[PDB]
């Protein structure tokens, strides 16, 4: 349920930021690694899109007119970096809402029934939802091709 | 799973296994062939 | 299996005219034909099949 | 290898003629006699006749790979 | 790799407009048809028809780029008349031409089968 970030760094014990904001020490092998969110979505008051490592300001929650930049996101919380705060290492967690703004057709083999290259036959090498790119069986092209205009061969 | 291979020398169809050596059943030859895909083949006649 | 490979062979089966004297003008272009692959108004089909059995 | 089906410059079909070619050769015609009997009479399709080498007979000599 | 097919020298691409109408602003009376998917054909004969018209002080044509498949006709009248006019008088005199000889060719071939 909870996840944190480890702000210090001492020879036996751990000082890991938890989400919640308060500091608690663990040991180094109790504590387990955990992937970070190279990608993810959030929502916040001002009701727009907020991505990690970017600039924000907590104008409520814990904190009040601080600035810091994100390093991980949760669900309800996300992870703030800085370099002038002294406490907790320059790292924070104030609340996102708080927070606010500072593929089965490829492979296959398709038969082009429509336009200008109507007839020719190939494999999908890459499709999007509208749009496909066949290798030609005959001339040494790969071509972009509405989806619409395809129907796959069957054995 | 069948994976027919063509002697090289007789012209033997013959069943090989992944992990079997190459080797003709009736001749003992060697080398041996792939079969022409079942894919379909279109050309332009151009 | 011939010593030609299938391009040489579609290419010319390409060159190889046909009498078109009153069809042609009856028949719809490919690209215009509302059939799918290749129909009566727009194509017309023709099939291959020989093997040699004599030395 | 094969004779082409058309003159590469005009489009004539000669693609039926290196039989009949070869057979009025054999029958003691000149080359020019029996172009002239085929009804090769632009330079262009002449060529296409008088300069076609037959590959094709020496690749038959080697044995298929299929029986 | 680059090359283009074969049908992009005389089939539309969606959008693109068969012929276009410009004026030409040096002079007066003048206009500059541009013509996609058409060649030497068309344009040589429409040129030599509008050649043909006494009220047209200049036509030409042109093809900008051999690897491209548009023409560019220019055309000046005098001022009682109008390139417009002239470029649809010049179609039908070329239609007219054509169809006096597809019959007359009919009617030669009819003789030749005969005797
Ligand atoms: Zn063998
Ligand atoms: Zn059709
Ligand atoms: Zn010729």
């Amino acid at each position: 349920q909870t996840v944190g970030v480890i702000v210090r760094l001492e020879r036996e014990t751990f000082q890991v930021l938890n989400m919640y904001g308060k500091v608690v020490t663990v040991r180094h092998q109790a504590v387990t690694r955990k992937k970070d969110n190279r990608f993810a979505v959030a929502l916040d008051s001002e009701q727009n899109n907020i991505h990690v490592k970017d600039i924000v300001k907590v104008i409520d929650g814990p904190h009040s007119g601080r600035e810091g930049e994100i390093r991980h996101l949760f669900r309800s919380f996300a992870f703030l970096h800085c370099k002038k705060l002294v406490e907790n290492g320059g790292m924070f967690v104030c609340k996102t809402r708080h927070l606010v703004l500072a593929n089965e057709l490829i492979g296959q083999t398709v038969r082009i029934s429509q336009g200008p290259y109507k007839g020719y036959i190939g494999v999908v090498k890459d499709a999007t939802e509208s749009t496909a790119r066949v290798e030609l069986h005959s001339t040494c092209q790969t071509i972009s091709v509405d989806r619409q205009r395809l129907t796959t061969v069957g054995s | 799973q069948p994976m027919i291979y063509i002697c090289g020398e007789c012209h033997t169809e013959n069943e090989i296994k992944s992990r079997d050596p190459i080797r003709c059943r009736e001749c003992g030859y060697r080398i041996m062939y792939k079969k022409r895909t079942k894919r379909l083949v279109v050309f332009d006649a151009r | 299996s011939s010593v030609l490979h299938d391009e040489f062979i579609a290419h010319r089966l390409g060159l190889i005219p046909l009498t078109s004297d009153d069809i042609v003008d009856k028949l719809q272009y490919s690209r215009d034909c509302t059939c799918e692959e290749f129909c009566p108004e727009c194509s017309v089909e023709f099939t291959l099949d020989v093997r040699c059995n004599e030395d | 290898m094969i004779i082409p089906v058309r003159c590469f410059t005009c489009g004539k079909i000669v693609g039926n003629k290196w039989e009949a070619y070869l057979g009025l050769l054999q029958a003691e015609y000149t080359e020019g006699d029996a172009l002239d009997a085929l009804g090769l009479k632009r330079y262009c399709c002449r060529r296409m006749l008088l300069a076609h080498v037959d590959l094709i007979e020496k690749l038959l000599n080697y044995a298929p790979l299929e029986k | 790799m680059n090359a283009p097919p074969a049908f992009e020298s005389f089939l539309l691409f969606e959008g693109e407009k068969k012929i276009t109408i410009n004026k030409d602003t040096k002079v007066p009376n003048a206009c500059l048809f541009t013509i996609n998917k058409e060649d030497h054909t068309l344009g040589n004969i429409i040129k030599s028809q509008l050649l043909k018209d006494p009220q047209v002080l200049f036509a030409g044509y042109k093809v900008p780029h051999p690897l491209e498949h548009k023409i560019i006709i220019r055309v000046q009248t005098t001022p009682d008349y109008s390139p417009q006019e002239a470029f649809t008088n010049a179609i039908t005199d070329l239609i007219s031409e054509l169809s006096l000889l597809e019959e007359r060719f009919r009617v030669a071939i009819k003789d030749k089968q005969e005797g």
